[PDB]
């Protein structure tokens, strides 16, 4: 569910490319 | 950008999945 931190986020829900893509940087 | 089932992230998981969309030749110290 919610969590204020992508890993745990990533890891307690789950994350996709596009998930991962709003997070990749410069 | 499509109908994509979100993968666990958990630990590892996070870092490769963010070198794979990222980009590899670049997570030369991101990952």
């Amino acid at each position: 569910a919610a969590a204020t931190n992508p890993a745990r986020y990533c890891c307690l829900s789950g994350c996709t490319q596009q998930d991962l893509l709003t997070l990749c940087p410069y | 950008p499509t109908p994509e089932m979100r993968e666990k992230l958990c630990g590892h998981h996070f870092v490769r999945a963010l070198v794979r969309v990222c980009g590899g030749p670049r997570w030369s110290t991101e990952a």
